[PDB]
């Protein structure tokens, strides 16, 4: 609501990772790869 | 007694994705601008009879 609380957001090289094996070592897998970083072109005073 | 598979292999799929894009513009503004209202001729009248 409103018009305080703050929190934190993450910036840098962030990897999540999920895999799951077979008999034969074939790999099923869930991956994020994320690489962010900040910019002064975008930033607002407030 | 048989068990199944942990997982089933699925098929791979690659997508590959094309967007073109051209913008052409012509702007031009030429000539001469002249005024469009201009005053007009005044006429008054004044007297005291008495």
């Amino acid at each position: 609501a409103a018009g305080q609380n703050v929190t934190y957001k993450d910036y840098g090289i962030k990897l999540e990772f999920e895999p799951r094996v077979d008999d034969d070592n074939n790999v099923s897998m869930r991956v994020l790869a994320d690489v962010s970083d900040i910019d002064p072109a975008t930033s607002v005073s407030l | 007694l048989a068990t199944p598979s942990p997982f089933d292999m699925e098929k791979m799929v690659w997508l590959d994705v094309n967007i073109l894009e051209i913008r052409k513009s012509v702007l031009e503004n030429f000539g001469v601008d002249w005024s469009k209202q201009i005053p007009g001729p005044f006429a008054a009248f004044g007297k005291d009879f008495v």
